[PDB]
């Protein structure tokens, strides 16, 4: 009973050494976690900007299209 | 059609401190 | 011995409890990661999806290139 | 105190048990949480590239643009 | 050459509530 | 103007394998 309840103390003070750790590890990983969130959605962001002058390339390129097409013809009346 | 092409030189610095910072901090892990 | 092993009752008790909570938190933050690694896939499949519209673009410019570098000689030669 | 300090032991059995999984899913999610970030970055890099070549494209209209006007012009002065 | 930009609208709205999501339950952390 | 375009083949692929990793650990949670 003596030294018994002795190393029962033993492995609770290891104990809450080792759960307290983790709970500065789980506070790290956890600002990261975060970070990762708010990177997440500027890569988003930007695959729509992005998007977005794309959706205009094209444009440009069919009225190119048509303004070439148009010049061809002619030139073929005459 | 500066407008969307400057748009995404912001995104992307802005997007190029925080993945290297998020792996700094993966690596204080 | 009496309220010695009462002291350890107590730690025991807190460190339930706080080993509770870890595995509650560990429950938010492992859906979390589930979700950040499904948008992963979004991202880079919407990524996949633009560069084959871009394929395309740099495609129809390299034909209208040739479009119109032969309407171009054409006006050279009368 | 005989079989009481008994269930004392076997409480921090199980939470030895506990905080010993809790040891081991922190591994597992925390190199996934490291593949995370590294695909961040590839994904992140290749929005570059993409951006490089779509900040051509839009160059090459550009100029598409100019040579087109220029034979327009031409044919509406003879 | 709807075939790939109304796959990418699609793409983009699906990984808007995503994100719209996630960072919901970021914060419930 | 293999410039960009197989760069982007590139890290799309080996951004393929690594989204199809991330999953199988993600479930080995």
């Amino acid at each position: 009973i003596e030294d018994k309840i002795e190393e029962i103390l033993s492995k609770i003070y290891h104990i809450e050494n080792e759960i307290a750790r983790i709970k500065k590890l789980i506070g790290e990983a956890r600002q990261l976690l975060s970070g990762i969130v708010q990177q997440q959605n500027n890569l988003l962001r930007a695959i729509e900007a992005q998007q977005h002058l794309l959706q205009l390339t094209v444009w440009g390129i069919k009225q190119l299209q048509a303004r070439i097409l148009a010049v061809e013809r002619y030139l073929k009346d005459q | 059609x500066n407008n969307y092409t400057s748009l995404i030189h912001s995104l992307i610095e802005e997007s190029q401190n925080q993945q290297e910072k998020n792996e700094q901090e993966l690596l204080e892990l």
